[PDB]
């Protein structure tokens, strides 16, 4: 509520008001209070949900999921701080406010209270994103991404506006979820296949299915700084939840059709992380993880029946800072050594001696050990799409067996014997390389001794 | 000057804070309900209505 | 000259600041020749404000207060340079064309406005007109290559519309064999060796490319001798009123022409340039490269980081 | 409504008026106190504080006009459903009063998975 | 001359308002005839050898666009024998009316004028007035509103919207490229035109101010695309912010004000059970944003600065009402349901 | 007018699938000619009196694809069941692809026209079997 | 010694204290309208 | 095979604008040909009259 | 010379023409950059009357 989007928009001018250097240091502070305002009130009910006000529940719904999209707000200045202090400062007052200016609808939906507070507000993006890739990029290859990224995300998310229209004038009025309390089905024609065609594709095209992804790594191959953005828009893909609104209603009796889309995904969920072994360039290596085992949700959502939302939320948050986390040491690793082509950097583990049980504990949590949230979010996924059919033991059964191969590779090729000629790579991980890469680990597996906190209703 | 751009900003948030108060006289409308929900004889409902 | 619309059709300037006193002019001069000996020493008898020649500082000159800044932040080939006549080199001895032709349209600009603001006689150096003599010299003699030739060419004509061209344009009194030994004899020391090409050839290209004017409109008066020096300095003086009273004009072209009642042709010379923003608005390049007049964007392009301090040093608040 | 171009007729007395601090006139002029700072930045200023009688008469404008125009805009509001219900009144015909049942009547599908 | 200038430049909304403001055929005639008659020698003011071959390419083709409808006022006069403004009585009528006076807009057809017009007038000071002229004819049609064959004012539109859409995407010359997507707005007002012809005026008005707001700010030197790449190292970088808070919010995108129009006008066509024919609008506005895109990826890349180019002087335009648009331009969507019920 | 349209549908939907086809086929070819009489005003000639003939031999189809699409349903109609099946009256459209490649050359036509003419045909059907409405009012 | 105008410097705030003045004017009077007419 | 199906709508839309610009150029009476025949298929078409 | 690439090239394909998209078939002309003068200019000397013996 107010008490959220009024501070947070109160850092706006927290900034610039500012003088010269302090400028970081004095946001970043603040930034991280806000993190008590985002506990504060949150985490009530449990049962029966919270709605404060008329047009807002922030969030209640158990999909807390809120806590997090506050957090990566101040990652980032620790984040994103290594090559933007060699341009000026006015423009640097420029890349911290629109990076707010994305931070403040994040706030506005997950909350939405309806559904077209959520569609304006879920296309309000992509003013603040496509600025930050286009500007501030790395090689030339960045223009087209600033393209791919529209004419995907706004090429079918206007087909939403025909359709969510068409619902607000037919039963009722759409103002709140909150009242389905009267909602009748939708049985078949030639009519409702497009109905919940329209009310469906647009949210594909952003977790992707292994068709029209052609986007996801054209955008995170070359990409801000730090990842500056590139943390961000791993929030803002797996925020495709409202899904999560819609299928559980709104249409409830198609399933007639789900299986193009299991059987598509379900298939490339075994394909493209086997198309990510002999990647050459790393910040690619990465980028076709959070295809992967982001795209089992979307096998887990379709199907009815919770326990899949028992580990259907676990993972939207799963890799929510997995995925993040690895985006963060590819970029510091590629600070000291300009090239980002993986082979080239090998011959580390002996200079960077505590950087070492960095690496593990973010590939340890691909292969998913069974204690931490990662698999008590993946054993909830196989036991109720085991019960549709006895046979998906064996597709997903493979995905848990490439994944292994697939993280290795990646540690195990930074164990070598290199001296090479880099002169270069002298820095010992000054604190902040070693601070943000922290603040994840901790905060990660800590969740597992209380993991109610992420659950859905069911 | 006391610096004003410092912590002067975080009074942003009781004066946010007032303003989910200031709603809660307009959605007293109900008082009754079945559910406990009460607003039966007692000075609870009173306050915070 | 008028400001908007408000300031004129209430009064005006046409003819009631212009006596027949107006009577822009011109000289020319060779290579230290008639720089400042002549042209200079008249101003008052007839009481004409004189103008300074050329160099790359005279944008500085304007604007302030005024002191000029280096020569990084107003670029050139850097005078005493391109004596080196590097027809090999980074370069370039164009791009100091560039600028050396920006300011030469900046005083001709400065001009046209004093008139029509005041009526005094105006007298130039070198204006917009004769500058091309180097030209001949500076593309025969291999320095300039092709194609930063024609391109100044293509901006001559663009540049020049509504110009009234000088009156009693004069070419300058030249020595036979002499400006050997004048830019000899004189120091300068950077003006130097550069040989019969750039001194032998201008002069055959003087009268033979400067002649259109010569026999253009207003009328022109021509010296061949040491100078006029006390002999024919009062002769181009009171008769050089003699020849630009009664036979002056002859097309005349600088009657501010027959919306001389102050319209279209009269005072849009005059709202040209005020704010001579611009009138330097189409010399800003063309669609890409030249290859020798350039600034790249980062890579020397943060010379612009530097000067850009505030861009308005002094406004104060409250008003 | 009626009495044809008037910005607002005398009607409108009936109304609150929309008096200040509402967010909006607040926020009126705020998106000219963001259009004042503009207003020196263009020329190079380069104050970004440059004369407050410029920095000024932008919000005294803004939110007198936002304001002004905002009395006229929840009038036009109020015209419209008076003549809604005036209408929805009578014609009772086209206005049913429905009947009052649920549950142990309505069956819906029903369709588990 | 200056005195005239703001007399003939007076006459013109004279003589558009005797078009909004008037009962009867004749006059709506005689309105619109003293604009080709006093538009002219506007186009002139530098006499060059386009400006001539231009206000004379246009003239032929204002010329019959006007003496048609004098045809189709007279139909009516034999049938009915009353002037006045309704419906026309006759279809020999309407049909001779409304796809003979889509030559002044022009429409899906009839364009081969709009650019070669606003193309190579010499003047591009304005050209803003050529937003009157989709100005006076609107105020014809919001009349006549409830006479037309339907099959046809949507089959100039689609035809249109499309047209106008791919005409651009070719083009170099930014007169031009406001000269196409032209067209384009065009086609959403009126396509809508039977169905509730308010929520028309809507995006007739945020066109004008859209429309405005780039010329007044293409005005200092600005002419080809390629000198707007020497813009932001040169005149002033809170320019280039403006150029992109602008040419992005006119195809639109649902924080800005230019996703207004559509936003109001889809839940108009729609709730009339036609939602066939909104998407093949709605999708095809699309690659009508693929302009402006790669026209914004012009001035904020930082390409090649113009050459040694040293302007050191400050302005003295008039940015008149400059300094306000583009915050109505944008910053309005958060404000309004009123325009649909505040002009009505 | 609405005419020919409205004719042929009031005829054989299913059934009849003689006269229909006869006309689908007809139609076609008319419509094509149109565009071909079209392309003289905007674009020009150069081949004199007969050019415009010579020029036609471009536009020597339209016809011949509107016969096949309805030869398709004209055959099958009844065929091994209702061919008035969303996926089916589909069957008319892709047949197009072909046409289209025989017309001219290979591979960067036949199959789109194959593929889109065929996604834009079950639609019609589709459309008036739900009741929908292109151009409407209140 | 400043140079603005000091011609128009000051009509801007006179303005306003007649707009912000008219404006009450309106609205203190139209309050009670409303009451006056209900 | 999956960038040849979409980006195959970038260059066939692409080549379209070359076939709207390019083949229009100049000849002020090829215009005005072409808006008779507009205005008389208007006629034959359809509801128009109707 | 880092950051990125606004290089040589990516000005002159813009330049002034129709820009063939994916294909050329009849570009215009660097349109003329002051006010427009490209076209002929007609002169005529004079009329050569004789006024004879009349
Ligand atoms: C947490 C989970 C702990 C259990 C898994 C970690 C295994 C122990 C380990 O870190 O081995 C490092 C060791 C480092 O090898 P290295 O590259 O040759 O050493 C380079 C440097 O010396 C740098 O490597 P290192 O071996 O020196 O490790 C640094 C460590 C070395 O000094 C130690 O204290 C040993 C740490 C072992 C237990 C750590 C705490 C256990 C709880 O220093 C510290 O522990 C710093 C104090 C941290 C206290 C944290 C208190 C709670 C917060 O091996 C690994 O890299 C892999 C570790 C993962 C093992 C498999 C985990 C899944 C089974
Ligand atoms: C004044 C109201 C009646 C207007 C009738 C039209 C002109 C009638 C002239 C009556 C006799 C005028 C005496 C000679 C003209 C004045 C000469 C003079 O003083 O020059 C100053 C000048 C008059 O110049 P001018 O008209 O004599 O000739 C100069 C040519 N121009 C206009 C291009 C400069 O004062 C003005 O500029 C005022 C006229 C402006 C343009 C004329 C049309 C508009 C008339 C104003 C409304
Ligand atoms: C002699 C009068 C001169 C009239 C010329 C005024 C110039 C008009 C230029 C129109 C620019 C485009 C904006 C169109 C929106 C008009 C707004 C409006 O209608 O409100 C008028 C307002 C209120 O309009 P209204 O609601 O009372 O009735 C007219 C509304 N329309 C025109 C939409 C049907 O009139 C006033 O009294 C305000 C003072
Ligand atoms: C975000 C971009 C899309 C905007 C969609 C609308 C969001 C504002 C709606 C607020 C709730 C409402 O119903 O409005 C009536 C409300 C009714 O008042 P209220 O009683 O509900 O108070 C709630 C106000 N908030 C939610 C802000 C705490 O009035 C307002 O409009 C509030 C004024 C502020 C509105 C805009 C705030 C700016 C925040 C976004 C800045 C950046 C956006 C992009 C601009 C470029
Ligand atoms: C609204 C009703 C219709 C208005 C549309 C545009 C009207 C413009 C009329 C004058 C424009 C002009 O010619 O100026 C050029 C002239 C320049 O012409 P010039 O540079 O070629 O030469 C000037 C010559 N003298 C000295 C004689 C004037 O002025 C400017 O430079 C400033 C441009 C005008 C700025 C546009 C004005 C309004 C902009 C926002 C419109 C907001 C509308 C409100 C929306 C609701
Ligand atoms: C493809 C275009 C074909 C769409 C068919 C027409 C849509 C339609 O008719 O909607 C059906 C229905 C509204 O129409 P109607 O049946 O009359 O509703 C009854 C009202 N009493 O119910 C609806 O309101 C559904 C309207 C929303 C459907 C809009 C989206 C349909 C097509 C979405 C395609 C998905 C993505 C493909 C495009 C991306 C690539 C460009
Ligand atoms: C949003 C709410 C809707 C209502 C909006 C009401 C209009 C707001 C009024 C303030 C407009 C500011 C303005 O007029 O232009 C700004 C500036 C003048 O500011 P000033 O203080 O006079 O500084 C003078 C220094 N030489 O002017 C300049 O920049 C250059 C000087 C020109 C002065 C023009 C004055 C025009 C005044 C009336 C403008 C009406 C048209 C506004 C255009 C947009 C309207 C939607
Ligand atoms: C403190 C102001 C910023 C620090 C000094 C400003 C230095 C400056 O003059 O640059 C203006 C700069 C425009 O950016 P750009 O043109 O890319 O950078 C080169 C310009 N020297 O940045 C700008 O000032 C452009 C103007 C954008 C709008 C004003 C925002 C400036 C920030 C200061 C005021 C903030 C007020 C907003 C308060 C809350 C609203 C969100």
């Amino acid at each position: 509520m107010l008490k959220y989007i009024i501070p947070t928009i109160m850092l706006m001018p927290l900034t610039w008001l500012s003088k010269n250097n302090m400028i970081w240091v004095n946001s970043t502070a603040h930034s991280l209070l806000i993190s008590f305002t985002s506990l504060l009130l949150m985490n009530q009910f449990g049962d029966n949900s919270l709605n404060f006000s008329l047009l807002f529940f922030s969030d209640s719904l158990s999909t807390p999921l809120l806590i997090l999209t506050m957090w990566l707000l101040p990652l980032m200045l620790m984040a994103s701080q290594h090559h933007l202090s060699k341009e000026n400062l006015t423009r640097k007052k420029l890349f911290i406010t629109m990076l707010i200016s994305l931070q403040l609808f994040l706030i506005m939906t997950f909350t939405a209270m309806e559904l077209i507070l959520f569609y304006i507000l879920f296309e309000a993006t992509l003013v603040p994103t496509l600025i930050i890739i286009t500007r501030w990029g790395n090689q030339t290859e960045r223009l087209n991404a600033g393209l791919y990224f529209l004419f995907y995300t706004l090429a079918g998310s206007l087909p939403l506006l025909v359709a969510l229209i068409y619902i607000q004038n037919t039963v009722g009025s759409l103002n709140f979820l909150m009242l389905q309390y009267w909602v009748q089905p939708v049985h078949n024609s030639w009519s409702n296949v497009f109905m919940w065609l329209a009310c469906m594709m647009a949210f594909m095209v952003k977790m992707p299915l292994y068709g029209l992804h052609l986007w996801l790594p054209k955008a995170h191959v070359e990409a801000p700084i730090a990842g500056s953005m590139v943390l961000a828009a791993v929030l803002l893909k797996l925020g495709g939840y409202g899904m999560l609104r819609i299928t559980l209603i709104l249409n409830p009796m198609t399933d007639f059709m789900a299986y193009p889309f299991i059987m598509l995904s379900l298939w490339g969920m075994i394909m493209t992380s086997s198309i990510c072994l002999r990647q050459t360039d790393l910040k690619s290596l990465i980028a076709y993880s959070s295809v992967s085992h982001m795209a089992l949700v979307i096998v887990a959502i379709l199907i009815q029946t919770p326990w899949s939302y028992m580990g259907a939320t676990a993972l939207m948050i799963a890799h929510g800072l997995t995925s993040s986390m690895l985006f963060c040491l590819a970029n510091s690793n590629y600070e000291r050594i300009h090239s980002r082509t993986m082979i080239l950097a090998r011959g580390l583990q002996t200079l960077l001696p505590l950087m070492a049980t960095w690496w593990l504990l973010a590939s340890l949590t691909n292969l998913a050990l069974p204690p931490t949230i990662n698999l008590i979010g993946e054993l909830f996924v196989v036991m109720s799409t085991f019960s549709w059919s006895n046979i998906t033991i064996i597709l997903m059964g493979v995905n848990m067996v490439i994944t292994a191969l697939y993280s290795l590779y990646m540690l195990i090729m930074t164990q070598r014997g290199k001296y090479t000629y880099h002169i270069n790579n002298i820095s010992p991980s000054f604190t902040r390389e070693n601070a943000l890469m922290s603040l994840h680990i901790l905060p990660l597996l800590l969740l597992t001794l209380n993991p109610k906190i992420i659950l859905g209703p069911l | 000057r006391d610096h004003w751009v410092h912590v002067l900003v975080p009074m942003g948030f009781v004066f946010g804070y007032y303003l989910d108060r200031k709603n809660d006289e307009k959605l007293t409308a109900f008082r009754n309900k079945s559910l406990l929900y009460k607003r039966e004889l007692k000075p609870n409902e009173e306050v915070t209505w | 000259l008028q400001y908007g619309p408000l300031a004129y059709i209430l009064g005006e300037k046409a003819t009631k600041k212009m006596t027949e006193k107006s009577k822009l002019i011109t000289v020319d001069g060779n290579i230290c020749s008639g720089k400042s000996k002549l042209a200079k020493e008249i101003a008052e008898k007839l009481g004409l404000k004189h103008f300074p020649e050329a160099g790359i500082h005279y944008v500085d000159s304007t604007t302030g207060d005024g002191k000029p800044l280096p020569v990084q932040f107003s670029g050139n080939c850097s005078l005493e340079k391109f004596y080196d006549d590097p027809k090999s080199n980074d370069g370039n001895s164009y791009r100091l064309q560039a600028w050396l032709y920006a300011s030469r349209l900046l005083q001709y600009a400065d001009a046209l406005e004093h008139l029509l603001s005041t009526g005094q006689g105006v007298v130039l150096e070198r204006s917009i007109y004769s500058d091309f003599v180097f030209l001949e010299a500076m593309y025969r003699q291999g320095f300039i290559r092709k194609q930063c030739v024609d391109h100044y060419n293509q901006v001559k004509k663009v540049t020049i519309c509504e110009y009234l061209p000088p009156h009693v344009v004069v070419y300058v009194d030249v020595p036979v064999p002499e400006v050997q030994s004048r830019i000899q004899k004189k120091g300068n020391p950077h003006e130097m060796k550069i040989t019969s090409a750039y001194l032998q050839d201008i002069e055959n290209a003087y009268k033979g490319t400067f002649l259109p004017e010569m026999s253009e409109k207003c009328e022109v008066l021509q010296y061949s001798a040491w100078e006029a020096q006390d002999a024919e300095k009062v002769v181009e003086d009171i008769e050089y009123l003699k020849y630009d009273k009664g036979p002056w004009l002859d097309q005349n072209d600088r009657n501010l022409h027959k919306l001389r009642m102050l319209v279209q042709d009269k005072l849009e010379v005059l709202n040209y340039t005020s704010i001579p923003v611009f009138l330097p608005e189409v010399t800003v390049g063309a669609h890409q490269s030249d290859q020798v007049f350039q600034e790249f964007t980062e890579l020397p392009g943060r010379k612009y980081r530097a000067g850009y301090n505030e861009d308005v040093g002094d406004k104060w608040i409250w008003l | 409504g009626r009495a044809t171009f008037q910005f607002l007729p005398d009607e409108a007395r009936s109304l609150p008026p929309p008096k200040l601090t509402d967010p909006r006139l607040a926020f009126v002029g705020f998106l000219g106190y963001c259009s004042g700072l503009i207003d020196n930045a263009i020329r190079r200023r380069p104050v970004l504080l440059a004369g407050l009688h410029r920095q000024l008469l932008y919000i005294t404008s803004f939110v007198f006009v936002g304001y002004y125009l905002l009395k006229r805009q929840d009038y036009m509001y109020a015209v419209r459903d008076h003549d809604m219900f005036s209408y929805i009144k009578s014609h009772p015909e086209d206005f049913p009063e429905k009947d009052k049942k649920t549950y142990g009547e309505v069956f819906e599908e029903f369709h588990p998975v | 001359n200056p005195i005239i200038f703001i007399i003939i430049l007076l006459t013109i909304m004279l003589g558009t308002i005797i078009v909004m403001i008037s009962s009867h055929w004749l006059l709506v005639w005689i309105g619109f005839e003293m604009n080709m008659l006093a538009i002219i020698p506007i186009m002139m003011k530098n006499h060059n050898p386009r400006a001539t071959e231009a206000s004379t390419k246009y003239f032929l083709t204002q010329s019959t666009a006007s003496m048609l409808l004098m045809m189709a006022v007279i139909i009516n006069l034999m049938f009915s024998g009353q002037w006045t403004v309704m419906k026309l009585f006759n279809p020999m009528a309407s049909m001779l009316m409304t796809m003979a006076l889509a030559m002044k807009l022009g429409m899906a057809p009839f364009h081969f004028w709009v650019p070669e017009v606003t193309q190579g007038i010499p003047l591009s000071s304005g050209l803003i007035l050529l937003t009157w002229q989709k100005l006076a004819p609107m105020s014809v049609l919001y009349q006549i509103f409830p006479s037309i064959n339907l099959n046809l004012i949507l089959t100039l539109s689609v035809l249109s919207i499309l047209i106008g859409g791919w005409g651009g995407l070719n083009q170099t010359q930014l007169r031009k490229i406001m000269a196409y997507s032209s067209i384009a707005h065009m086609g959403w007002m009126t396509a809508v035109l039977p169905y509730n012809p308010t929520m028309t005026l809507l995006n007739l008005i945020i066109y004008i101010i859209m429309t405005s707001t780039m010329f007044t700010m293409f005005m200092a030197n600005s002419t080809t695309t390629t000198l707007s790449l020497s813009h932001t190292w040169n005149k002033t970088p809170i320019m280039t912010v403006l150029i992109l808070a602008t040419l992005l919010s006119m195809g639109g995108l649902p924080p800005l004000s230019g996703f207004m129009p559509k936003w109001m006008i889809i839940q108009e066509m729609t709730k009339n059970n036609s939602i066939i024919l909104p998407t093949f609008m709605a999708i095809t506005a699309l690659l009508n944003l693929y302009f402006y895109m790669r026209l914004t990826y012009s001035t904020t890349l930082t390409m090649f600065p113009s050459t040694n180019n040293m302007k050191m002087k400050w302005q003295f335009p008039l940015m008149k009402k400059m300094t306000f648009l583009p915050t109505m331009v944008v910053l309005s969507t958060m404000m309004l349901p009123l325009t649909p019920m505040l002009s009505v | 007018a609405k005419t020919v349209l409205r004719q042929y549908w009031d005829i054989p939907e299913g059934t009849e699938c003689h006269r229909k086809t006869y006309a689908t086929t007809s139609i076609g070819g008319a419509a094509g000619l149109v565009v071909s009489a079209y392309s003289v005003a905007l674009k020009t000639p150069t081949s004199f009196l007969e050019g415009v003939a010579r020029t036609g031999r471009y536009t020597f189809t339209a016809a011949a694809i509107g016969a096949i699409f309805g030869l398709t349903s004209c055959i099958s109609a009844q065929v091994r069941e209702k061919p008035d099946d969303p996926l089916n009256y589909l069957i008319g459209g892709c047949a197009g692809g072909l046409i289209l490649g025989a017309r001219t050359r290979s591979y960067g036509i036949g199959a789109a026209a194959c593929a889109y003419m065929g996604l834009t045909a079950a639609l019609v059907k589709m459309g008036q079997l739900e009741g929908w409405q292109v151009f409407a009012e209140p | 010694h400043g140079s603005p105008n000091w011609l128009k410097v000051g009509l801007t705030l006179g303005t306003s204290v007649f707009l912000w003045i008219y404006l009450i004017k309106q609205h203190n009077e139209d309050v009670l309208e409303y009451k006056r007419r209900n | 095979w999956l960038e040849a199906i979409l980006p195959k709508t970038i260059s066939l839309a692409q080549m379209k604008a070359s076939t709207l610009v390019t083949n229009q150029k100049g000849l002020i009476k090829l215009y005005f040909l072409s808006f008779l025949i507009t205005i008389l298929i208007s006629m034959i078409l359809f509801n128009f009259h109707e | 010379a880092r950051q990125w690439q606004p290089d040589v090239e990516w000005a002159e394909q813009y330049g002034g023409a129709v820009m063939y998209p994916t294909k050329e078939t009849a570009h215009w002309k660097p349109p003329p950059w002051n006010d427009v003068d490209p076209p002929k200019d007609t002169l005529v000397s004079n009329l050569t009357l004789n006024f004879g013996p009349q």
